[PDB]
């Protein structure tokens, strides 16, 4: 199809995908690998669009149509609004090809714990230092969405 | 008009060891989706995708090579086409080649030389769709010192000394690896007011290369904007990371130029 | 190499981590301690040979080379083997509508799949995959090399 190409997943170094857990708006976002969230469906896929401002972006949920928003020390998803700065992020390149997601409104980066005694990572916002530790990592991969793929060869 | 197109640029950094995979991994991604580029300039393109097919159209009336090819991004049954205007400049190693991928066929193709394009440097390769002209360039690695002669020569060819009245009404966009910082190129162009007042440099503020430098961007002239008012242009530049689903296979990051929403 | 433009320095192959999209598990090499992140790094190099054309199926033949050694990923890979052993080290990248990749072995035209953690197999996927759609088990992501990285500042 032609719509799938519009979605992707933000995968942490642990394979954990930034996702909506609680479908209701304004609830925190978490990170679950596909292997442990198969029943989550497309709430794990996002569409990256240009923000209100030039080099900024916003993330629109494939299934819910909601946007990621910097809120407090973490991320939530709420109704999309181009005038909400908290919904605009910078995708900073790194020397490995991975990206660091920075909140324009906060100036802090999307942090997570690659290592967990549970099947999910907690997502927070903190000083952008490009840390890559077992319990604190700030690098993500812009990867394919978790959807069935059609060969176009 | 230029702002009607989603233009993008990527220095593929091709080579004999890795070239085809870069096309199918990154280039394919830059051209897909709702935000896929309408026109994508490719530098150091090496070889074109092995599935690309040369058309019978002869668009090369000069000495520098320029050919048209079609490339099916989809299946035979359900095609998804784009045109490729390829200029195989690297006769020695066939890796430092220029190309422009377009969803739409070019009405005309151009090659514009600088003071050294016949000595050691590379010329600007471009195409025309209606009244908009798009050029891809790869300036010299040592400070892109040929950039000013390249921009100046395109300016005189279409804007100040056109060979036909229509050309003055054409808008043009020079996109690619300038191998120098936007502010550095901007300073140099200001030495020539006529060129400088009829153009507007559009570049990202994020690095476009692994060294952290900003080297890939665009410079344009909107024929519907007055002299000294090109800055009114509603086109913004930014890294095109929103299009990736894989590792970027070169040290250069793709850059997009799109109309301000 | 003998380029017409020596001002343009040759670029080395790209560094990647090959992950199954189902388990998100990276394919590892046997050159480094499995505790070393370098064990998840590969160099993507295109295969220039022509002995696999009949089954190429429109894909791009490649090899995943160990960083700094003449060894490549091989399928029943305890680890890696001689890059010269093409029959076992040459793979085939097949593009999709999502950015994911289907990966077949050049020799048999079989699809590499992973159905669960530490599960890796080569199974027949038909004569051609064009236009057919597959589940995550068949999908691979060619992503940035796992490990540390520094934010690029302008």
């Amino acid at each position: 199809p032609s719509e799938p190409s519009n979605f992707m997943t933000l995968m942490g170094q642990n394979g954990a995908l930034l996702t909506v857990w609680a479908l209701a708006k304004r609830n925190w976002l978490w990170a679950y690998p596909n292997i442990y969230s198969q029943d989550f469906g497309n709430i794990r896929n996002w569409k990256i669009e240009p923000g209100k401002h030039r080099e900024y972006f916003r993330f629109v949920n494939q299934s819910l149509g909601t946007c990621i928003e910097a809120y407090g020390n973490g991320l939530i998803h709420d109704t999309c609004s181009l005038d909400k700065l908290a919904q605009e992020f910078e995708l900073l390149p790194t020397d490995s090809g991975a990206v660091v997601i920075k909140s324009v409104s906060q100036g802090r980066c999307v942090t997570y714990n690659p290592v967990s005694p549970t099947y999910y990572s907690t997502v927070t916002l903190s000083t952008c230092d490009g840390a890559t530790e077992p319990l604190r990592d700030q690098t993500w991969y812009l990867a394919p969405p978790v959807l069935e793929a059609t060969a176009v060869n | 008009n230029l702002s009607d197109f989603k233009v993008a640029t990527w220095n593929l950094q091709g080579s004999s060891a890795v070239n085809e995979s870069k096309w199918n991994i990154n280039v394919r991604q830059l051209l897909s989706g709702e935000q896929g580029a309408d026109i994508l300039m490719v530098q150091e393109a090496g070889s074109l995708p092995s599935s690309a097919v040369r058309t019978s159209r002869v668009i090369q009336h000069g000495g520098t090579p320029i050919e048209e090819y079609t490339w099916n991004l989809g299946t035979r049954s359900r095609p998804n086409m784009v045109y490729i205007y390829y200029s195989r400049l690297d006769v020695g190693a066939n890796r430092v080649n220029l190309a422009i991928v377009s969803r739409r066929q070019a009405d005309e193709a151009f090659i514009v030389h600088s003071d050294s394009s016949v000595l050691q440097s590379r010329p600007a390769v471009g195409i025309r769709i209606g009244t908009d002209v798009f050029f891809t360039v790869h300036a010299l690695a040592t400070g892109g010192s040929d950039a000013v002669s390249l921009i100046r020569n395109i300016f005189t060819t279409f804007t100040s000394s056109p060979s036909s009245p229509e050309r003055r009404g054409y808008s043009w966009m020079v996109v690619g690896d300038f191998n120098r910082a936007p502010v550095n190129l901007e300073a140099a162009l200001r030495q020539e007011p006529a060129v400088s007042e009829n153009t507007i440099i559009i570049a990202p503020t994020e690095p476009t290369h692994r060294s952290g430098n900003i080297l890939d961007y665009a410079i344009l002239h909107d024929a519907h904007l007055p002299r000294r008012e090109q800055a009114r242009e509603r086109i913004g530049a930014s890294l095109m990371l929103n299009q990736l689903r894989s590792q970027i296979t070169s040290d250069h990051f793709p850059v997009s130029f799109v109309h301000d929403r | 190499d003998p380029t017409t433009y020596p001002d343009v320095e040759l670029s080395p192959p790209p560094r990647i981590s090959l992950r199954s999209l189902l388990t998100a598990q990276p394919i590892k090499n046997d050159h480094y301690d499995s505790h070393n992140y370098l064990s998840t790094h590969w160099e993507l190099i295109d295969y220039k040979g022509k002995e696999y054309e009949k089954l190429r199926d429109g894909g791009t033949l490649v090899q995943f080379k160990v960083v700094g050694a003449a060894k490549c990923f091989a399928f029943p890979g305890e680890g890696t083997t001689d890059c010269k052993d093409i029959d076992h080290t040459v793979f085939n990248l097949i593009p999709t509508n999502t950015g994911a990749f289907l990966i077949k072995d050049a020799l048999l035209g079989f699809c590499m799949t992973s159905h669960d953690f530490d599960d890796l197999r080569l199974e027949p996927c038909g004569i051609s995959v064009s236009g057919r759609t597959f589940s995550l088990a068949y999908q691979w992501g060619i992503l940035p090399p796992f490990g540390p990285s520094k934010i690029l500042r302008p």
